[PDB]
């Protein structure tokens, strides 16, 4: 529709704005532009007691939008608050994708369904639980160079040759184990480059970094003369 | 005679006067203002001081039918050096509006009067270019053989100004402008980058139509000239390579240092935020005291 304005609009509003885009882009599927939101949702709200409620709700979200992009969250984070009783269920979930642990992350979310199910967290949990596999043979892959599909089977206890091929195959068309398999040779072989000095990458990063300090410095130049005008107004030495 | 001179220099005046000069003698185009050009030499720097007028008439139906005031040149010269012993013969202007090749027949006059080698100055007088219309030309005498034994020819020099505190400071005051040939600031460097490009872009056309003229126009083959050509293509940069990689990995450190940078900037002017709230802070107890002086001064008011 768009006519979502910013021109007078309360901070309680936009706070809550934000909460919402947040979940709406997670369900059906695009995790990228839901982590900026996520994040800008905690920084509108204040940090209060009578607000730790909204705190907490956004807090159990940011472990699943930032997971399925494919970034683990702080084990700090929810470590160090208070909220950490709330968000114990949702710990357990983030060491499960560290891990690589099937296993793992299934016991969680079967004791725990309940409390899940009021938060809406748990139709998001379904969908992590692709997360927790790809992270298994992530690790495998970060370590071992060579090693023949015949160990990585044993290891993740996965049922045939033929299951081990095709979690790995799906992993390299979007990149993230990046490896090659090799049938013929009996082995998986890792391809990784794992350098990103010498592409072209870096520019791209700085880009963002340089726009968003220039816009805090007209921020500063804006903001700054409207009460001088005022005092100007009336009536001083 | 020496042909050590790399720069000439020219002063904002020498300039000014014989463009001056052109519309004093009231001459138009094919009739020449030649004057002579007094200043230092015998050194890298030529430093031009000054310059006056000569009648000069041209006859173009021969270009060895010339008219040159000679007794004027002798008698002018000794009296400028009671003013100022700096000035010597350095050589002649030339009007324009272009190069010749009839030149060098007047340049012969010149060469007997001074013990530099004279500096010929074709002073463009109509002004193209968003660069200085002044070209040097200073002639160098060397054996070459392009179908000649002995070549005289002229060599260009760099034009460039120089100028006293004086000289500078009545330009800066005729001009109302704040200069963007000084590659200072950021915003002038900014100016300059696009004038670079346009620059190239039209020298290129002069070299191309020079070329398509020799094979359709047919001017002779010129193996000199072409073969300096031939070596700008040689030493081109060529990419897809190390080389060209070498400039990724520049890039990035050049970058992430704006960004550090812009990280100080950043702390700079927030913290300057804080300060002027401060002011603001203070703004309102002083009128705070004057808000109480004026209650009373409206007691006053209903009285009186």
């Amino acid at each position: 529709k768009l006519e979502y304005p910013h021109t007078d609009v309360s901070s309680s509003l936009e706070a809550r704005y934000f909460f919402y885009l947040s979940k709406i882009n997670a369900i059906q599927l695009d995790y990228s532009t839901a982590n900026e939101y996520i994040i800008a949702a905690i920084r509108k709200a204040p940090h209060n007691s009578k607000s730790l409620g909204f705190l907490q709700q956004s807090n159990k979200l940011h472990c699943c939008i930032q997971l399925l992009m494919g970034d683990i969250p702080e084990l700090s984070f929810f470590h160090q608050s208070n909220m950490q009783k709330s968000l114990l269920p949702y710990y357990h979930l983030t060491k499960a994708v560290k891990l690589g642990d099937l296993k793992k992350f299934t016991s969680t979310i079967t004791k725990y369904k309940q409390l899940l199910l009021k938060d809406d967290t748990y139709q998001l949990c379904v969908r992590l639980r692709s997360n927790v596999i790809k992270t298994g043979i992530r690790i495998i892959s970060l370590t071992y160079k060579k090693i023949s599909l015949r160990d990585i089977c044993l290891k993740l206890n996965l049922d045939s040759e033929q299951t081990v091929e095709y979690m790995v195959s799906r992993a390299i068309r979007d990149g993230v184990i990046e490896a090659k398999i090799n049938h013929e040779d009996g082995f998986i072989e890792t391809t990784e480059l794992l350098n990103i000095y010498d592409s072209e990458d870096p520019q791209q990063v700085f880009d963002e970094r340089i726009k968003f300090a220039n816009q805090l410095h007209d921020e500063y130049l804006v903001s700054m003369r409207y009460p001088e005008d005022k005092k100007t107004q009336q009536n001083e030495k | 005679m020496s042909l050590q001179h790399e720069k000439v220099t020219i002063a904002p005046l020498v300039l000014l006067s014989a463009l001056d000069h052109y519309e004093r003698t009231q001459t138009k185009e094919n009739k020449r203002c030649v004057g002579v050009i007094l200043g230092d030499a015998n050194s890298s720097t030529i430093r031009v001081t000054n310059s006056f007028a000569l009648p000069f008439e041209e006859d173009e139906k021969n270009s060895d039918v010339w008219f040159l005031d000679h007794n004027y040149i002798e008698n002018m010269n000794e009296m400028c050096k009671k003013i100022n012993a700096k000035e010597k013969l350095i050589g002649w202007y030339h009007s324009g509006p272009k190069l010749r090749a009839s030149d060098l027949k007047i340049n012969e006059l010149f060469k007997k009067y001074t013990q530099n080698n004279p500096l010929l100055l074709i002073v463009d007088v109509k002004q193209q270019g968003v660069g200085l219309p002044t070209d040097a030309y200073v002639a160098i005498e060397q054996v070459k053989d392009d179908g000649t034994s002995t070549e005289k020819t002229f060599l260009h020099l760099p034009c460039t100004i120089e100028a006293e505190e004086a000289e500078e400071i009545g330009v800066e005051h005729l001009l109302r402008d704040v200069r963007d040939q000084a590659a200072g600031g950021l915003s002038i460097r900014l100016t300059n980058q696009l004038k670079s490009l346009k620059g190239l872009q039209s020298k290129l056309k002069d070299v191309v139509e020079y070329l398509d003229k020799v094979i359709n126009k047919e001017l002779p083959i010129n193996h000199t000239i072409l073969g300096k050509l031939q070596d700008v293509f040689n030493l081109l940069p060529n990419l897809g390579t190390p080389d060209d990689d070498e400039i990724d990995v520049e890039n990035h450190d050049r970058i992430n240092i704006s960004n550090n940078l812009q990280k100080a900037l950043t702390v700079k002017t927030n913290d300057e935020l804080m300060v002027i709230y401060i002011s603001n802070l203070v703004r309102s107890i002083i009128a705070f005291d004057d808000l109480i002086e004026n209650k009373i001064q409206n007691k006053k008011i209903q009285e009186q």
